[PDB]
């Protein structure tokens, strides 16, 4: 399984769940 | 480091200055053309290809900037906007003029239009009257 | 019932009926206070032709009320016109022939108020109506009705 | 999935299927001019060969600096990046 | 490429497609190196024919199909006859 | 000529310079490791940047300059308000005459 | 590393009109047979006519790209994954540098892949002073 | 999976019988639809010639 | 209203203590609620306080002012990050909020011409203290020198109603009008020059890329919109000669909405676009407003609202592509999407919102504007066609190259997406979907 | 695989401590998400007729319902009443602009 | 491929209109309402002749995909096991 | 071409498309039968009949209307009865294709 | 929401519902069946024929 | 056998390439506005 070079989205998904 | 820093200047009037711009330029001196001496012309830039866009330009060659097809430090043209990969722009040249498309959709349009604004009021018809409607005033027949 | 998509039909509206009327008559209707609300009634300040130039009282209150009839007007066309979309929904196929005095009453109703609110501008004051008044029937007296005016 | 081997084996075969290319002379490290006869076109001929074999563009430069069938491995295992 | 084959296998003069046309280039005067590279591409066993694949395509399920029109025709008998 | 193969060969080596350059200072592990982002100095991005910021000082009030500000700009700005007023003027006299009818009047905002 | 010079020689200019015409006759001519009998049909026609001197190799090779020009495809064929195809480029991938910006969190998901990052950063460093330091 | 120089790997029975299914399903409708109605390729209603009348009747 | 004031004028001595950045903006914020609480208003003027009050209009304006300063402390991180002068930041935005709402709730001509020009002195601090460019005194001076040029005889002209008049306030000069052009010229020209015409912009583009964020938060926000309220409280009795004089304004108006919207597409700046844009959208505004309808002032205020979240939404999204790949080059700002996946969304919510858009305030605000344009003449429909379909042939360009294609080569590693950013560009545009919701609020200020 | 609690990335509010990163998120998201667009949205959905906008809708049904029964006039033309209104004579106004 | 082969034929006949598929249900029911009402000759011809034309391409979008010589390279990957794919394929072939 | 074309040559034996009967009902001395509604008009407004199918044997499209929501949605269970409605349109498209012809030789009578 | 709770004359911000008249086949009860509302009052009511005004 | 396409080329490019249309949409009528949109800048936006 190829790892994927992906940005990071703990951010994003940490302003989701403070939202 | 800033825009007051590295600006085009005057114009190249003698071949001193020419020589100073190009190499300012990171261009050979023969490569490098400034533009006309006219109100809208720039003065000192340089005047790159305006032959065809970036599609035209080689994509397998290796370039220090795949996107825009640029090496490092060589001089943007002017209208890089208009003759950029994304609009106004062909990878090989058109095999016809820039006339011949247009002449040719609006001479069909036009034949298209006229054959059949001419035959709008031959259109056919069954064998067949009017479609008869119930009213209280007027009545209609069978026929048996 | 006369049909099994009818029976299906009737079975999934009763099926939603249910519980929402449970809800409403058993929780909803006990335990709600009985309070009265009112319709809002204003009585008629004298308008902008009764009263001087020099006095701000009369038309700030002779303004109000001129906003106000206009907001009853734009309502009154509002009404008549979703009078005529009800007439068009609920008689779909021969919308032609019963809706014609409704539509009738509407377009008077927009005449009417094209006569009284029209050409006046965003700013709408009462006394410009008025002006406006003034000089429609002084050209309805010399020069006949707006339409075949010289 | 590929491999060097299967490559090779496909830059062989592809070779070896040309009728004016002698399957005993022919080697990895054989030079397509000096050490075998080939015209100026026959080379391009080898070439689109290899494009339509492996399924990609070979530009003119890489198509002239592509002399021996082991360059050509190492130009299609660069491309397609394998090197197991 | 799993168990690739050699050269000895293909063979111009099994297919026609391809001897048809080195007969033409031989009348012409001409020779032609790569049709040894296409030989795989005409194989009446892995590809079959041109005659074979409409066969198979506009009469894929013609007799299955015509199986259950019987099929139908007898349950209706039965039923609605 | 081979006056074209020197000057073709000079322009690959200063090409060649400048690439080597831009592989040096792209993959600097000091400068992506201070944290702060930012690109490689680019002379020819600033360049472009100053052309298309400071344009009034090669500037001068000439004819071809003064045809295409007025054929591009102040020729379609008059056609333009002479048009909105010849047709706003030929309704107003209409509309101050008399000539038309009050139910049959367009834009009545109902 | 050899970058490409952008001199082409005359020989080069006519295996490229070569190369182009061949392709352009794949695009006209669909059936590979049909497309093999014209092509050996063009190579008998360059094989007839390599026999000339070089100004008139010049002048027809000019004539040969117009003439190339007049019958180009208007849908010619091109490989998928190639430059200028169907289907090149359709992901693009980052930088790894942003997997130096994933939250400790994130990256305790691939621990081992990131302790072997941390390894080769060290390597990476020591060959960049030796390539370029 | 990869094939070179030869055909696919042999299908499975699931794709086969998936296609004699959908097939037979096909043909089925078509040869049913032929059998029950027939009329609706052809006019559903007789066409009379319209110089077939007689003038005795009304002219 | 003295609330609010008195709140402002309590919250001004947060500045000189240390370590207060960030509860200036959560007191705004609070007062930005309590303002919003504050709602009973209709088309007079309520809450008469002395010489302050406020209508539908100045409501929806101080409430405007009051987000787009609260959201102007929450983008400028920057300035609390390095030790840059936080306390007289915080004293300048304080004080210019203060003279929007006391030019925004003025009762009177007067006091609404003094904060308004009393205003434009911290945008001028900002713009040379806190920018980040050797041109910033080619953008403070062109801005002050404008504004200042053509509203200097604004003041003879008010003093010239006064005379004539009696009155200042806004309602007594509602009864009276007057049939000169230089008054007509006064009081119209400093208000053309502050919306953006299409001969007076140059201020502009030259002011908005030199500023700051917060520079570019405070001009494209809520003074273009000082010159669309001091239009809508002085047409009213300069209706006459506005109907002699206004075909040569909407004209101008539209050719140069559609010329400046030509002008986008040849721009390689993000935050020199997003300064063009601004021209376009209040080109729209300006054409509608000289129609004097009841659709062209009502959907000129609501898009004047609608467009003072947009504009500075799109302005904080060039902030934070400037912070981290060092320039505002639209071609460095290229592919985004796999820098930034997550602002993408942002990106086009914003920028569609620059639009029409399907659930914004400014499609509701762009449908009953071209009403009344469309209503003042037919000609208009060759023309408004051509700059509402140039829009977003313009405003797609600038998310199409900046958030999509191959990445720029050679840029250096930058940090990700923050949540204060996220949080930022969520508040200009939630904004923008909740409040077609009570959209009687923000348009029928009438 | 245990990362170490000292190594925090931050939020967008402060880069020199993790308590007034909290402590500024939380209060922020607090004064602009909980009070600016839930409950201020929550109070302007029950907001009471500040415009008379039912009133008008409310009083057009009463007025149709009463002026369709009189039968004079569904909308009225007239500001004023006709014989109220004191027009001037035509050799009082002489010269003067009759607009219309 | 088999069944995606079957799929493409009953798409295309069903576009061809063979007869009492739905295309055919739906392009004799405009064609002979056209034919029983006042229609132009151009329009006449341009429905007609443009069937044709539909028929032509669809037989020739067969002939080069299907039935047909591969003109392909070496490798390919052409498999038929992805079967939930061919399951949303088999519920809007039973829909068609 | 056709019956479009003659028109182009020959107008005044060829009549128009949906062409009246111009001349007299009872010119051809038949004295022939007036076609009775059996479906006044309140029912074919109670039904919601499109105003293009108001023809004279409505009662038939009623009928088949309360079949289809006697059955619904399995509506070819009477089936056959659509045809019937159906081949009452066809009666009447002969009773059209009459009186187009008719009028044609009554246009060749006088010609 | 939609059936007690909908749009009436006291409130312009609801859900306004208007609803077509179903079509009468026989065998239904009442077919003989004119228009049951006439008047122009009847016509978009929105329960105004209810009010205790 | 004779490539009925080869053979007029002139009406098969028109027949082919969807009566020229994507040329006329797309490097048509796109150097007109964008042009024009430089002359705004150059003349009128920093020039006059
Ligand atoms: C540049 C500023 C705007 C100029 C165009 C607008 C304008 O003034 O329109 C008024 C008028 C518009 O024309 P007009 O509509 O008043 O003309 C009516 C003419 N008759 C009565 C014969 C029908 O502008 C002009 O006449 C001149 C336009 C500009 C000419 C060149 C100016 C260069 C500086
Ligand atoms: C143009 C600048 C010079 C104007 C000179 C004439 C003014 C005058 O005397 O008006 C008297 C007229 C008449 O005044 P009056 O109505 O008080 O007349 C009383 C009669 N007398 C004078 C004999 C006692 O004023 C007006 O019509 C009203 C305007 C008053 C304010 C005038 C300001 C002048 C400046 C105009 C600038 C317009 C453009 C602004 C933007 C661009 C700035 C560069
Ligand atoms: C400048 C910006 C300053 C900050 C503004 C912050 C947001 C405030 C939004 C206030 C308006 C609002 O939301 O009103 C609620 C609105 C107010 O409307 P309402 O409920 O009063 O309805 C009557 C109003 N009219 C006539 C306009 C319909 O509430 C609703 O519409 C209720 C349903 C909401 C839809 C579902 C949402 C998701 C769940
Ligand atoms: C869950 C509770 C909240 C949601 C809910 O049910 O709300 C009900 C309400 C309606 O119920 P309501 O409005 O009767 O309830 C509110 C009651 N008061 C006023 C007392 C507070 O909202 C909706 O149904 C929202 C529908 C939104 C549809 C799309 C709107 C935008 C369209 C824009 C077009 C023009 C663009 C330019
Ligand atoms: C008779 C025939 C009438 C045809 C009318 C066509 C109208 C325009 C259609 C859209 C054209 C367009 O912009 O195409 C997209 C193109 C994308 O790039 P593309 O050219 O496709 O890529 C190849 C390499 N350049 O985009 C570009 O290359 C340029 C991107 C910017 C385009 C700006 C807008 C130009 C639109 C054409 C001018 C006419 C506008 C008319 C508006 C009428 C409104 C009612
Ligand atoms: C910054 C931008 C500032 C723009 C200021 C514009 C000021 C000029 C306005 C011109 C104008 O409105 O002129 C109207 C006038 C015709 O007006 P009107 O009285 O209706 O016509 C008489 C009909 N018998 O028309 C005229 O008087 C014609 C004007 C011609 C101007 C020629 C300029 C040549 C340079
Ligand atoms: C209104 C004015 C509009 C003017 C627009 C411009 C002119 C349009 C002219 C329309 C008629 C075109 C006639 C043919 C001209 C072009 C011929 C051609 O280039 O054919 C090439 C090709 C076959 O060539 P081949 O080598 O076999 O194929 C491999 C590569 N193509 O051919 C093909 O692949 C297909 C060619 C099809 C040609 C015949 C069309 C179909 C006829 C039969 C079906 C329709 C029957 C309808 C009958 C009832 C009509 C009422
Ligand atoms: C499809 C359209 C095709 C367009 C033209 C293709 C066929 C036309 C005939 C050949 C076209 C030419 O111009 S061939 C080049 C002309 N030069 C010569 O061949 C004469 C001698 N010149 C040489 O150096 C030759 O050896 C070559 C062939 C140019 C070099 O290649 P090899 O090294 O022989």
């Amino acid at each position: 399984h190829q790892m994927i070079i992906k940005p990071s989205r703990f951010q994003w998904d940490k302003f989701k769940d403070l939202l | 480091g800033w825009n007051k820093d590295y600006k085009p200047g005057p114009y190249p009037q003698t071949e001193k200055e020419r020589l100073a711009a190009a190499k300012k330029y990171y261009l050979l001196p023969e490569e490098y053309k400034p533009y006309a001496d006219d109100g809208l012309g720039y003065g000192d830039y340089p005047k790159l290809g305006y032959g065809l866009g970036v599609e035209a330009k080689d994509s397998y060659y290796p370039w220090d900037y795949p996107e825009h097809k640029r090496n490092q430090h060589e001089p943007i043209s002017a209208d890089h906007d208009l003759y950029s990969e994304d609009r106004w722009s062909q990878a090989e040249p058109p095999r016809y003029s820039n006339a011949y498309y247009f002449a040719c959709f609006l001479g069909v349009m036009s034949g298209c239009l006229a054959l059949y604004y001419w035959l709008d009021d031959k259109k056919m018809y069954r064998p067949v009257a009017a479609k008869q409607y119930p009213s209280p005033g007027v009545k209609h027949y069978t026929f048996e | 019932p006369r049909s099994p998509m009818a029976s299906f039909a009737e079975s999934v509206l009763n099926v939603i009926d249910g519980p929402i009327t449970w809800f409403r008559e058993s929780i909803v209707e006990p335990n709600q206070q009985k309070q009265n609300w009112y319709h809002q009634r204003f009585r008629r300040v004298p308008t902008i032709d009764q009263c001087y130039t020099d006095d701000a009282v009369c038309r700030f209150e002779a303004d109000q009320q001129f906003r106000r009839d206009r907001m009853v007007d734009n309502e009154i066309v509002n009404i008549l016109r979703q009078r005529f979309e009800d007439c068009t929904l609920y008689e779909a196929p021969d919308h032609m022939v019963k809706c014609r005095p409704l539509m009738d009453q509407y377009e008077k109703a927009t005449e009417n108020w094209f006569i009284k609110y029209g050409d006046l501008g965003g700013y709408a004051n009462a006394k410009t109506a008025y002006m406006k008044q003034k000089h429609r029937l002084i050209w309805e007296r010399r020069h006949g009705p707006v339409g075949s005016g010289m | 999935p590929l491999s060097l081997k299967l490559i090779n084996e496909r830059v062989l075969l592809v070779l070896k299927l040309y009728d004016k290319i002698d399957p005993s002379k022919l080697n990895v490290e054989s030079h397509f001019i000096n050490d075998l006869g080939l015209d100026s076109l026959d080379h391009v001929e080898v070439i689109m060969a290899m494009e339509d074999e492996f399924g990609f563009e070979i530009p003119d430069s890489d198509a002239e600096k592509l002399l021996k069938p082991a360059d050509i491995i190492k130009y299609v295992a660069d491309k397609e990046d394998v090197y197991e | 490429p799993y168990t690739v084959p050699h050269a000895s296998t293909y063979k111009v003069e099994s297919v026609p497609q391809l001897v048809e046309v080195k007969e033409a280039l031989g009348r012409q005067g001409l020779k032609d190196p790569w049709l040894r590279n296409e030989v795989w591409r005409y194989e009446p066993k892995a590809f079959g024919t041109h005659r074979s694949r409409l066969n198979t395509f506009l009469f894929r399920g013609l007799g299955v199909g015509f199986c259950a029109f019987l099929a139908t025709v007898a349950v209706e008998y039965a039923l609605g006859i | 000529s081979n006056e074209e193969q020197e000057f073709i060969k000079r322009k690959h080596e200063a090409t060649l310079k400048l690439r080597q350059e831009f592989l040096k200072q792209s993959s600097n592990p000091y400068r992506h490791a201070t944290g702060e982002g930012g690109t490689v100095f680019d002379a020819g991005l600033a360049r472009f940047q100053a052309m298309r910021v400071s344009n009034y000082e090669h500037f001068k009030p000439t004819g071809k300059s003064f045809r295409t500000g007025l054929f591009a700009v102040v020729l379609p700005i008059a056609l333009y308000a002479w048009a909105l007023k010849a047709e706003r003027d030929g309704r107003e006299e209409k509309y101050r005459t008399g000539q038309v009818a009050y139910k049959d009047r367009q834009f009545k905002f109902i | 590393a050899q970058v490409p010079l952008a001199i082409v020689s005359h020989k080069r200019q006519v295996c490229s009109l070569y190369k182009r015409a061949l392709r352009n006759l794949e695009s006209w001519y669909d059936r590979r047979n049909v497309y093999r009998y014209r092509a050996v049909q063009l190579r008998a026609r360059f094989d007839e006519n390599r026999s000339k001197d070089l100004g008139e190799g010049i002048r027809l090779l000019a004539c040969g790209q117009r003439e190339l020009f007049e019958t180009r495809h208007f849908q010619p064929r091109n490989f998928a994954n190639s430059a200028g195809g169907c289907a090149f480029e359709r992901e693009v991938i980052p930088p790894d540098w942003v997997l130096d910006y994933w939250h400790p969190l994130e990256k305790a998901q691939y621990p081992e892949y990131f302790a072997k990052r941390e390894q080769r950063k060290k390597e990476f460093v020591t060959w960049w002073e030796k390539q370029y330091g | 999976v990869v094939s070179y120089r030869n055909g696919p790997p042999p299908h499975s029975k699931a794709t086969k019988i998936g296609a004699l299914t959908v097939g037979g399903a096909m043909w089925w409708w078509v040869i049913w639809h032929l059998w029950h109605e027939p009329d609706h390729i052809t006019g559903e209603f007789d066409y009379p010639n319209s110089r077939k009348w007689s003038n005795t009747e009304l002219g | 209203m003295l609330k609010i004031i008195f709140f402002l004028l309590f919250l001004i001595p947060f500045c000189f203590i240390n370590n207060m950045y960030w509860m200036v903006q959560i007191m705004m914020f609070f007062i930005s609620f309590i303002f919003l609480l504050m709602n009973n208003f209709m088309n007079y003027w309520s809450e008469i306080s002395y010489f302050l009050g406020c209508d539908m209009l100045s409501y929806g304006l101080i409430l405007l002012s009051l987000w787009i300063c609260s959201l102007m402390l929450l983008a400028s991180e920057m300035i609390n990050k390095h030790n840059n002068y936080k306390n007289l930041f915080l004293l300048n935005i304080i004080i210019l909020l203060l003279l929007l709402i006391l030019t925004f709730s003025s009762m009177s001509l007067f006091m609404f011409y003094l904060f308004f020009e009393s205003s434009l002195i911290p945008t001028l601090f900002l713009i040379l203290g806190w920018g980040y460019q050797p041109e910033r005194l080619q953008a403070g001076l062109y801005l002050l020198f404008y504004t200042l040029l053509v509203s200097l005889p604004m003041l003879i002209g008010i003093f010239y109603v006064m005379n004539k008049i009696g009155s200042m306030n806004f309602y007594l000069m509602n009864n009276f009008m007057f049939n000169y052009d230089l008054l007509y010229f006064c009081l119209l020209c400093a208000f053309l020059v502050k919306m953006p015409m299409f001969l007076v912009h140059l201020w502009l583009p030259k002011a908005h890329v030199e500023a700051p964020v917060s520079g570019s938060m405070i001009l494209a926000g809520i003074m273009l919109k000082l010159g669309g309220y001091g239009m809508l409280r002085v047409i009213s009795f300069l209706q006459l000669m506005n109907l002699k004089y206004s075909f040569v304004w909407i004209s101008i108006s539209l050719v140069g909405g559609v010329l400046v919207s030509l002008v986008c597409l040849r721009q390689t700046d993000l935050k020199a676009l997003i300064a063009y844009s601004s021209v376009a959208h209040m080109g729209i505004v300006l054409s509608g407003l000289l129609t004097m309808t009841y659709w062209g002032l009502c959907g000129s205020y609501t898009l004047m609202i609608a467009h003072g979240l947009c504009s500075s939404g799109l302005f904080c999204l060039a902030n934070v592509s400037y912070e981290r790949l060092g320039s505002r080059s639209m071609l460095i700002n290229k592919g985004l999407l796999n820098f930034m996946p997550s602002m993408t969304l942002w990106w086009f919510l914003l920028s569609s919102a620059n639009m029409a858009a399907p659930p914004t305030l400014n499609l509701l605000g762009e449908i009953s504007l071209l009403n009344s344009i469309v209503s003042w003449s037919w000609i208009s429909m060759i023309l408004l066609s051509f700059l509402s379909f140039f829009s977003a042939a313009y405003t797609l360009y600038l998310y199409s190259f900046s958030q999509h294609g191959k990445l720029f080569s050679g840029v250096y590693s930058f940090s990700s997406g923050k949540i204060r950013e996220y949080l930022l560009m969520l508040l200009h545009w939630l904004p923008l979907n909740l409040l077609i919701l009570k959209s009687e609020s923000f348009m029928l200020w009438l | 695989a245990n990362p170490s609690p000292k190594n925090w990335q931050s939020y967008g509010f402060d880069y020199k401590d993790q308590v007034e990163d909290r402590k500024a998120t939380k209060s922020t998201f607090f004064v602009t998400v909980t009070l600016c667009l839930v409950w201020g949205s929550f109070y302007w959905a029950y907001l009471p007729d500040t415009q008379f906008r039912n009133w008008a809708q409310r009083e057009g049904f009463l007025e149709l319902r009463r002026r369709e029964l009189a039968g004079v006039d569904l909308v009225s033309p007239n500001y004023v009443d006709p014989a109220s209104i004191t027009l001037p004579s035509d050799e009082d106004l002489g010269d003067t602009e009759i607009i219309i | 491929m088999p069944l995606t082969s079957a799929c493409f034929n009953v798409s295309n006949l069903a576009l061809c209109g063979m007869p009492f598929l739905a295309g055919f249900y739906s392009k004799d029911m405009i064609l002979e309402i056209v034919s029983i009402s006042n229609v132009n000759m151009f329009s006449f011809f341009l429905y007609y002749f443009s069937t044709g034309l539909t028929v032509s391409y669809s037989f020739r979008l067969v002939y080069y995909s299907m039935t047909g010589d591969l003109n392909c390279g070496s490798l390919n990957m052409l498999n038929d096991e992805s079967w939930i794919m061919l399951r949303g394929m088999m519920g809007l072939l039973i829909m068609s | 071409m056709g019956n479009a074309l003659t028109h182009y040559m020959k107008p005044d034996v060829m009549p128009g498309p949906d062409v009246v009967p111009t001349f007299d009902p009872l010119l051809g001395f038949k004295s022939r039968k007036e076609r009775v509604m059996i479906a006044t008009q309140e029912e074919m407004e109670s039904a919601k009949l499109p105003l293009e199918f108001r023809d004279y044997c409505a009662h038939l499209a009623i009928a088949y209307q309360a079949c289809r929501s006697d059955t619904f949605p399995f509506v070819y269970k009477c089936a056959h009865q659509k045809h019937e409605y159906l081949t009452c349109e066809y009666e009447d498209y002969v009773l059209r294709m009459k009186e187009f012809e008719r009028e044609r030789r009554l246009l060749e009578r006088q010609k | 929401y939609f059936k007690y709770n909908q749009n009436d004359w006291t409130r312009k911000g609801g859900w306004r519902v208007i609803h077509s008249r179903k079509q009468c086949v026989p065998g239904d009860e009442g077919y003989p069946k004119v228009s049951d509302r006439s008047a122009p009052s009847d016509y978009a009511a929105r329960g105004f024929n209810e009010s205790p005004l | 056998f004779l490539n009925k396409s080869l053979f007029m080329y002139n009406l098969s490019t028109f027949l082919g390439s969807m009566w020229f249309m994507p040329y006329i949409s797309t490097y048509g009528m796109i150097f007109y506005p964008l042009n024009y949109g430089q002359l705004v800048v150059k003349s009128f936006d920093q020039g006059w």
